[PDB]
């Protein structure tokens, strides 16, 4: 496949990787009775990793020579739950968090002392203000073809070169 | 003085002079003389990498001796240079022009050995030997 | 010659130095020049 | 001035010892001595190149010499393999018996080995015995008396040239493309063709029987009549001894591709094709400015007619003649961003594409190499931005370039600035927060949670060019392709072979290791541009300092009000950047060395795996490559590479020397020293003696500079001493 | 420079175990008279040699002080 | 001189030569060498192709590299075509 | 008080001083015991006595023994 | 390999450092 | 000595005269602002450099101004 690489269900490097990760939790399991306490944590430990090879082996990831899972980020939409998935994901909450922040600043700024509501935040305003960016896209959009999102260059201090 | 003036023309025909008795000196002594373990080098184990010429190779005592009776009348010159005497000629600023002939031509002898070495593959003391 | 290494490097390492630190040494510390 | 700066009449009346470390270290600084005209500028500098020029052909002369007289040349020309060539001799009346015999293992004396590669470089172009080094060399010392004599004969006054020959652009220009890049490359192809090739098959070409043997049979016939298919007739064979007749060809100009099969270099007659049509490009492109024969072009009417209609460039290039030729700091800035590009450049191409014949071979010479270009790179990159703030602070004229494509530079200055800071602080947030996250899961014995990014686009790259191991088929590694059916017959097939084969570094093969240390190389690149860039812009004020282009270029700052202004001159930007080159270089030279380490040693998975954590590169590269180095010598004794041991630990100290100069300031020493000045004068027997300068403690600038030329040069010479008995102690 | 002074002199001179007929096996193996008196056996015995346990702590239960190791360094 | 404002630069930055020419004419010319640099170019992958023609660099012709070194020279007469046309030529 | 409140209450619920107590030469010593989240239990160290934790070295343990403790509810 | 070669290029150095102590005393 | 400068803008409120750690500033006469008074710098070769003056100047930017110039014993601050 891409670069030479094999899916992880047919590794032969990752198959050795995921006996051996077993065999080394099960060496330490023998030393332990087995209704104690060590040895019901291993035996928890061996299953959360028998569940973690199985896992990657049907996700359909891709392994090296090497036996670990790599990830494509060509844009290849067969692997979009490696980067894409994800990506539009944490720009959903990244954006939410700086449009919602802006909207605080903007709005305690007509004020008598904007500063004393940056260090002792207005809890109930805020809280409003937080859940409001959940249709960020909808309003940065709204605020650029109106002309509030950025300001007009006679508006901005600037260094005495230019 | 420091360059091409009168004096520096003194000191150095002084030098000529005394050097070509220097020369004439040994041109007697490795020429058939009284020098002792002529042509052996001295030792690591006592002298050290000072007395090397590359590795652990040893001068010989033949160059030590020359080099060390140099250092004699080197060493008794450059007191009269730091503590020269009242009466004594200064540096660093059968009686007379007779230094400046002999001088002259004592520093015109040396160069001449020079040329008559690199010419005829010949070391300086065998053309003091044919000008005996 | 193969016997010119132990003659350069003491000249070379030891006397040109000292006599250049010394000439610096004059023209840094005269007055008029 | 009558005191020691004769140039400075104000730094020449100071009682400290301050005024003898200025007149030092502003000597150089021509354009700023008392009573500098323009013209007699121009000519100071003009000599002082020919004294320059004089002294790179006597470190020449130098190099030539001393192979010739204490090398093993000869011996290494009958079996490059395996003997190990000779830098100089050593005489160093400190060493015992056994420094004696550890430094001549091999040899008659004590000795260096040579890590230059001026041996492979020497044994291509033709040379074979001492006596061509040794004329080479006296050659080389009768040109640096001629350059000397001209630096000497130019400021004669009849001989000074006037103003106006040093600001002729068109003609300077024309000559150094076609006669000083044209000709050069012309003649150094009949070098090629005359002495390389015929040595290289066997037969000895000097000065005493050029002019009655050919270098082809044809005998310029099939120049002249146009038949000049008769050069590339006949190469050399896949098995041809190199340096014998057995199996040479004739050929002197092919087009051959990849390299030759017993030297692993480039073939001489492909390089002798290169340097000739590069001759012929460089001859026509010097025939474009016209020089008082009235065809030609003019570069003031050039520049001033390109201003694109739409508006967005705006006033495009008017002005910008007259602000190049009136600076020599923007000349200078330009000159030397070229340069760091260019020897970057050879850093790159060298040890992909080894030129010279038994090159890639000597292990330790290629380390030397690579890093030698990549540092030299770095100074002459961060020189470039130093001398382009210079530019702007005393060169800049804003009337000049109203509306002019560099003074919209300065008018959106917080835009590049700021939008530099946000890529910095992209790179650094994510190229660092995947190590780390590599580090944790391999550090929980959990290594198949990693995070490996696959380079899909330098595959690609390499795909195309030819690489058959991705299975991608794309351009040149699919038959079908137009690409690959016309580059078939004239230098396919020896290039695919070349590209294809795995002993060689013709694009390494590279995985997820390989990806993340590019990103951390792109995040040094852009915090080091970050700050040079800032630097220059922000040299001529600010909103901190609104009138900066008043004190200069260097000063040591504002006081401590308006909040405290420490580091706000352009040239502390330039201090500050220093840092990030050596930072970024040496994850460049860390990344090269251990990439080669592992391919040589003949486990490249050990770099494959391990480079994607912190911990493999500070554990299996630094702590598992310091052992030869750090045995040089200890009680048991002491071994050849004891220098590079002690040099290892010189350079730490010298690196930690410079902290102190970085961290501790100027106010605490002021102070001490004059409790130091009280006890002397107050010690009887010491009181005959005084100073006639005042002692001081350095000032704020000169010990950022200071500082930083210990943390530089402890810095260098600790890596030198790692890099090369690492790979020389253990040869793979 | 104490601390430094007090682990390897410890650690070559009294720490370690025995066996029959009082055979004292110290820890680095009485290595401090002749390896501190320079700088180079300081640096490659006490610093290169002791650092083999946090380097390679990956995969064990002391893997925390490997992480803490870097995340100082940082 | 040489600086110019507006949609179109003046003739005179077209060169002597040049200027004095009606935009027709330059047309013609553009499209003539454009011609030229393709059929050389198509020629001269034939001759590459071509068994017995291709060894030794002997596809290689003066007639097809100068028309290959005609694809610029071809652009750069439509641009000035362009221009006479602005300037009413 | 509140810091050293807590060191006792460590060593009475997330400790073995009691299998310390029985053979102090072979026991190591742990009063710490860390949440499996995130793989990160491999820092619980197999330290003996039916016990896995973090290795102490404060002293805790020995300095229980000299007041003579030899019980968590004490 | 010969004696009198390393003669020959000292005296060409010595002519050399003598044109560069007179090239720099212009320079000043 | 170093160099000393005042501009117009100063509105003579008398604060970097009280602040001059070495004598080197004073008050004079002048009729262009409310205070009818300028600063002025008559003894440059006294001052040390340490900028106090423009630490006190409450204009924007600062109507003092104090530019690096040759150092002498005064300059450097000695007592030796
Ligand atoms: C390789 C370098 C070198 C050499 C070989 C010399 C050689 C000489 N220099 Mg010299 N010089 C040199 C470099 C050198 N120079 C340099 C670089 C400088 C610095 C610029 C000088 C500065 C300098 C000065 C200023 C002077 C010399 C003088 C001399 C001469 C001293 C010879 C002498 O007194 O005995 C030969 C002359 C005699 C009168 C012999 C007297 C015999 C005495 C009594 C000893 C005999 C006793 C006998 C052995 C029995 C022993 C008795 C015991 C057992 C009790 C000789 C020409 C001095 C000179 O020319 O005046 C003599 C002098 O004044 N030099
Ligand atoms: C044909 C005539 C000719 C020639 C040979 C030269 C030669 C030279 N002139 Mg010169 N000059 C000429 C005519 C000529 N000049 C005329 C007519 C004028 C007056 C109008 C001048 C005015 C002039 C001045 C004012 C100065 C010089 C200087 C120099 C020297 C440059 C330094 C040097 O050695 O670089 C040698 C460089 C090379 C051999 C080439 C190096 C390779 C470079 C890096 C090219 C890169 C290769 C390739 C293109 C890279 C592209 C790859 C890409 C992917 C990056 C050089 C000796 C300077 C000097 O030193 O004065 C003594 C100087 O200051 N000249
Ligand atoms: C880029 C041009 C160039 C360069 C760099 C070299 C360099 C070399 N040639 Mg060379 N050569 C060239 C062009 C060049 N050649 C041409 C065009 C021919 C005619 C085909 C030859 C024919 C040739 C022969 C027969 C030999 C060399 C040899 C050499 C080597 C040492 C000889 C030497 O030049 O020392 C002295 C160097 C100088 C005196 C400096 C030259 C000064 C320049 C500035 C000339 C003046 C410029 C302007 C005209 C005024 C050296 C590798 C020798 C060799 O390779 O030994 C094995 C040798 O035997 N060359
Ligand atoms: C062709 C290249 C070139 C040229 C012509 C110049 C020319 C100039 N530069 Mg410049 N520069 C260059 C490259 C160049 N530079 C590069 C590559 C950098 C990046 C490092 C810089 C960075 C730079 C700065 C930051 C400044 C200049 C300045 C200057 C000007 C005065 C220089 C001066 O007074 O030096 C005086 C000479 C010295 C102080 C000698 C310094 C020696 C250094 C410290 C190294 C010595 C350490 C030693 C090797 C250690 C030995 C180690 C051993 C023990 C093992 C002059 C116009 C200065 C200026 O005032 O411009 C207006 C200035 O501020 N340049
Ligand atoms: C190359 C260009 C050559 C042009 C010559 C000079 C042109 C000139 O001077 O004025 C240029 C003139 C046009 O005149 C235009 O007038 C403008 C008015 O503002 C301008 O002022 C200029 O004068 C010009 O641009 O060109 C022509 O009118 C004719 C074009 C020439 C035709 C060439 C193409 C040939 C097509 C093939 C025909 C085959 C038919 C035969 C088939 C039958 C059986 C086989
Ligand atoms: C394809 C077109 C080819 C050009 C045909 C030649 C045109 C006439 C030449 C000429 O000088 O007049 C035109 C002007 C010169 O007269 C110029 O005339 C200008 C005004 S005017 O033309 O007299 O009106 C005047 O300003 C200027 O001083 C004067 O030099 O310059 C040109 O336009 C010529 C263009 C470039 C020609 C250079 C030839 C190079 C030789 C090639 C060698 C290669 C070998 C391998
Ligand atoms: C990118 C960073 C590189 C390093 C910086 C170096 C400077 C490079 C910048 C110069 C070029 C700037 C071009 C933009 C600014 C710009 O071009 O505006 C100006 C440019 C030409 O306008 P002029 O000012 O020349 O006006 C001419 C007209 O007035 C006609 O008379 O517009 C163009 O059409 C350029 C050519 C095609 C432009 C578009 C076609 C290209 C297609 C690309 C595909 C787009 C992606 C689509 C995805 C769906
Ligand atoms: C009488 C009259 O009115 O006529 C009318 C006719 C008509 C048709 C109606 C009109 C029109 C419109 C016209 C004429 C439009 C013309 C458009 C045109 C002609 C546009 C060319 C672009 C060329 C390019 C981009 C060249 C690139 C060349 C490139 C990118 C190269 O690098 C070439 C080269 O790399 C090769 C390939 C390899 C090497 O061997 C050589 C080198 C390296 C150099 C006019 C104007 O109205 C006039
Ligand atoms: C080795 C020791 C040596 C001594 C000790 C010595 C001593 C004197 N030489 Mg002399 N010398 C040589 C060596 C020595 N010379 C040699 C090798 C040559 C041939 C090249 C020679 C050349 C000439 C000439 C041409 C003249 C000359 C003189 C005197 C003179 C007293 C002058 C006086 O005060 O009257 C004295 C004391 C001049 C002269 O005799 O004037 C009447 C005079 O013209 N020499
Ligand atoms: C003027 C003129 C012309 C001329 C001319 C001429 C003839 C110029 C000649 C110049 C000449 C002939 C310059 C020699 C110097 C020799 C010196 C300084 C000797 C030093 C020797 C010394 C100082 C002694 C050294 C030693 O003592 C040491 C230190 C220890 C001993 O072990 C070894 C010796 C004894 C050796 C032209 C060319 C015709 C042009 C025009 O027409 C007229
Ligand atoms: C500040 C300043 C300055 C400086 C600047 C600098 C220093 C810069 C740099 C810059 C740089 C350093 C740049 C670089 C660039 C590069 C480039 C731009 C490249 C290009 C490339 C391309 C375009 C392409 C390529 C290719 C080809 C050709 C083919 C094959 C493939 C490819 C595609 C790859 C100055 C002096 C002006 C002055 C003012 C100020
Ligand atoms: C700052 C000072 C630095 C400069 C130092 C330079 C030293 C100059 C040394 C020049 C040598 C002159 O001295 C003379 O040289 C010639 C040159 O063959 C030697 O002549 C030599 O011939 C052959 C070499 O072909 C040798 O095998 C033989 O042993 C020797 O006699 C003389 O024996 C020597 O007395
Ligand atoms: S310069 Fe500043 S401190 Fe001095 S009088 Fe003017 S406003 Fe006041």
């Amino acid at each position: 496949d891409i670069s030479g690489l094999t899916p992880c269900k047919e590794s032969k490097q990752f198959a050795k990787r995921e006996k051996q990760a077993l065999k080394k939790l099960q060496a330490s399991l023998k030393l332990y009775a087995d209704d104690s306490a060590p040895a019901l944590a291993i035996k928890a430990t061996m299953e959360k990793t028998k569940k973690r090879f199985d896992n990657y082996g049907k996700y359909g990831l891709l392994c090296g020579s090497d036996g670990l899972p790599h990830l494509i980020v060509s844009g290849d939409q067969r692997h979009w739950g490696e980067f894409i998935t994800p990506g539009i994901l944490f720009l959903y909450i990244a954006g939410w968090i700086g449009w919602v922040g802006r909207s605080y600043l903007i709005a305690i700024r007509d004020e008598k002392k904007p500063t004393q509501k940056e260090i002792i935040i207005d809890v109930p305003l805020a809280s409003r203000l937080l859940f409001r960016g959940f249709s960020w896209p909808v309003a940065a959009y709204r605020e650029l073809l109106n002309g509030e999102l950025v300001d007009a260059a006679a508006a901005a201090a600037a260094a005495a070169a230019a | 003085g420091w360059g091409p003036s009168v004096h520096a023309e003194k000191w150095n025909g002084r030098h000529a002079m005394f050097g070509w008795f220097f020369i004439c000196c040994t041109a007697y002594a490795k020429g058939h003389g009284l020098i002792p373990d002529m042509d052996v080098p001295l030792n690591l184990k006592e002298w050290g990498t000072l007395a090397t010429i590359t590795g652990k190779g040893t001068i010989t005592n033949g160059r030590a001796v020359i080099l060390l009776a140099n250092a004699h009348f080197f060493a008794i010159s450059l007191m009269a240079t730091i503590c020269p005497l009242p009466f004594g000629d200064s540096l660093l600023l059968l009686t007379e022009e007779a230094e400046m002939i002999n001088g002259r031509l004592a520093m015109l002898g040396l160069i001449s050995l020079i040329f008559a070495t690199a010419i005829e593959q010949k070391p300086m003391l065998d053309i003091v030997n044919e000008w005996t | 010659m193969i016997n010119l290494p132990s003659l350069f490097v003491p000249l070379v390492g030891l006397l040109f130095p000292a006599v250049a630190m010394a000439s610096l040494f004059l023209h840094v510390e005269k007055r008029l020049l | 001035a009558t005191k020691f700066p004769k140039f400075s009449q104000a730094l020449a009346q100071d009682p400290a010892t301050r005024r003898i470390w200025y007149g030092i270290a502003t000597a150089h600084d021509l354009e700023a001595h008392d009573g500098m005209t323009e013209e007699n500028l121009y000519q100071k500098i003009f000599a002082s190149h020919f004294g320059h020029l004089a002294i790179i052909f006597l470190w020449t002369a130098g190099n030539l010499f001393h192979v010739a007289w204490q090398g093993n040349f000869e011996q290494w020309v009958a079996k490059p393999l395996k003997t190990k060539p000779i830098a100089h001799s050593i005489w160093d009346p400190h060493f015992g018996e056994s420094a004696l015999k550890a430094f001549s293992k091999g040899n008659t004396y004590p000795v260096n080995i040579a890590f230059s590669g001026v041996y492979q470089w020497w044994y291509t172009i033709g040379f074979r015995t001492n006596q061509e080094l040794y004329a080479g060399s006296i050659g080389l010392l009768i040109l640096s008396c001629v350059l000397l004599f001209a630096g000497w004969l130019h400021l004669q006054p009849k001989f000074r040239p006037s103003l106006s020959w040093f600001k002729n652009n068109e003609s300077r220009l024309n000559h150094h493309l076609s006669g000083l890049l044209g000709v050069s490359s012309l003649a150094w192809t009949g070098h090629l063709v005359h002495v390389a090739l015929p040595a290289s098959r066997g037969v000895h070409i000097g000065w005493d029987n050029f002019l009655t043997t050919p270098p082809h049979p044809a005998g310029l016939k099939p120049f002249f009549t146009g038949n000049w298919t008769v050069y590339a007739e006949n190469p050399d064979s896949a098995t041809h001894v190199y340096g014998t007749s057995e199996g040479a060809g004739t050929a002197i100009l092919t087009f051959l591709g990849g390299f030759h099969p017993q030297t692993q270099s480039l073939w001489l007659s492909d390089i002798a094709h290169h340097q000739l049509a590069i001759a012929v490009i460089f001859i026509v492109a010097g025939h474009m400015y016209r020089t008082n024969f009235g065809i030609g072009h003019n570069m003031k009417e050039i520049l001033d007619a390109h201003r694109p209609p739409g508006g967005r460039l705006g006033a495009g290039h008017v002005g910008l003649f007259e602000t190049i030729t009136n600076s020599l700091h923007m000349q200078l800035g330009l000159a030397l961003a070229a340069l760091g590009v260019a020897t970057s450049l050879t850093a790159q191409h060298m040890y992909a594409l080894t030129p010279y014949a038994y090159l890639s071979k000597d292990f330790t010479t290629e380390a030397a190499l690579y890093t030698h270009h990549q540092y030299i790179a770095g100074f002459l990159m961060v020189g470039a931005f130093a001398h382009g703030a210079i530019f702007f602070v005393r060169d800049y004229d804003p009337e000049l370039n109203k509306n002019n494509v560099l003074a919209r530079m300065l008018e959106h200055k917080e835009a590049i600035i700021s939008h530099l800071s946000w890529a910095s602080l992209f790179l650094g947030f994510h190229t660092l927060g995947l190590y780390i996250h590599n580090d944790t899961v391999v550090a929980f014995g959990q290594p198949e949670k990693q995070i490996l990014f696959e380079p899909i686009f330098a595959e690609y790259i390499q795909a195309a060019s030819g690489k058959a191991v991705y299975e991608f088929n794309v351009l040149l590694s699919s038959s079908s392709s137009p690409a690959t059916v016309a580059g078939n017959q004239v230098w396919l097939p020896g290039w695919l072979e070349a590209i294809n084969n795995n002993k060689n570094d013709l694009f390494l093969k590279i995985g997820p290791g390989d990806f993340l240390v590019h990103h951390a190389i792109a995040l040094g690149l852009h915090v080091t541009a970050l700050i040079l860039v800032k630097g220059a812009l922000d040299a001529r004020g600010s909103k901190l300092m609104p009138d900066k282009k008043d004190f200069g270029y260097s000063f040591p700052c504002d006081g401590p009000g308006r909040g405290g202004t420490c580091d706000i001159s352009a040239w502390d930007a330039f201090y500050l950047a220093m840092f990030w080159m050596l930072n970024t270089i040496g994850w460049v030279t860390f990344y090269w060395h251990w990439k080669h380490m592992t391919i040589w040693g003949g486990n490249p998975g050990q770099f494959d795996e391990s480079s994607n954590y912190i911990m493999g590169w500070l554990r299996d590269y630094l702590w598992l490559n310091s052992s030869p180095l750090i045995n040089g010598y200890n009680p048991f004794g002491m071994n050849n590479l004891s220098v590079w041991a002690w040099m290892f630990l010189f350079g730490h100290l010298i690196w930690a020397t410079g902290f102190m100069f970085l961290i501790s300031w100027r106010g605490y020493w002021q102070e001490l020293i004059e409790t130091l000045v009280w006890a002397h004068e107050r010690t009887p027997l010491a009181n005959l003696i005084r100073w006639r300068d005042k002692p001081v403690a350095l000032s704020i600038v000169q010990a950022r500079l200071v500082g930083l030329v210990h943390f530089s040069v402890g810095y260098i010479l600790t890596y030198a001493a790692f890099l090369i008995a690492s790979t020389s102690g253990k040869f793979g | 420079v104490v601390i430094f002074h007090f682990s390897w002199k410890m650690q070559s001179d009294v720490w370690g175990t025995v066996t029959a007929d009082g055979s004292i096996s110290h820890i680095t193996g009485g290595n401090f008279a002749q390896s501190s008196i320079t700088i180079n056996g300081w640096l490659r015995d006490f610093l290169w040699s002791q650092a083999s346990q946090v380097i390679q702590s990956y995969g064990s239960a002391s893997s925390a002080y490997g992480l803490i190791f870097l995340g100082a360094h940082f | 001189d040489m600086t110019w404002e507006g949609e179109y630069p003046p003739s005179k930055v077209l060169g002597p030569i040049m200027s004095k020419m009606p935009s027709g004419l330059l047309g013609l010319i553009s499209i003539a060498c454009a011609a030229v640099c393709v059929y050389s170019i198509a020629q001269s992958g034939v001759l590459q192709q071509q068994p017995g023609a291709y060894e030794n660099g002997s596809w290689v012709k003066w007639y097809y590299v100068l028309g290959s070194f005609g694809g610029p020279l071809a652009w750069g007469t439509h641009v000035a075509s362009w221009i006479q046309r602005k300037n009413g030529m | 008080f509140l810091w050293i409140s807590g060191m006792h209450f460590h060593g009475a619920y997330f400790s073995n001083y009691s299998a310390w107590l029985s053979d102090p030469i072979k026991i190591k010593q742990s009063s710490q015991v860390v949440w499996p989240i995130v793989g990160q239990e491999i820092l619980n160290a197999d330290v003996g006595g039916n016990f896995q934790g973090v290795q102490t070295t404060s002293g805790w343990f020995q300095m229980w023994r000299a007041e003579g403790i030899t019980s968590e509810v004490e | 390999i010969t004696d009198n070669q390393v003669f020959v290029a000292l005296i060409m150095a010595l002519v050399c450092g003598y044109l560069a102590v007179k090239l720099a005393k212009q320079l000043a | 000595s170093h160099s000393v400068k005042i501009y117009d803008t100063c509105i003579g409120c008398t604060q970097c005269v009280r602040a001059c750690p070495t004598d080197v500033l004073e008050m004079i006469p002048w009729g262009g602002c409310k205070a009818k008074q300028i600063a002025s710098a008559p003894r440059t070769e006294d001052c040390v450099g340490c900028k106090r003056c423009e630490s006190a100047c409450p204009t924007d930017f600062l109507s003092v101004r104090v530019y690096l110039w040759h150092e002498t014993t005064r300059s450097m601050g000695l007592a030796y």
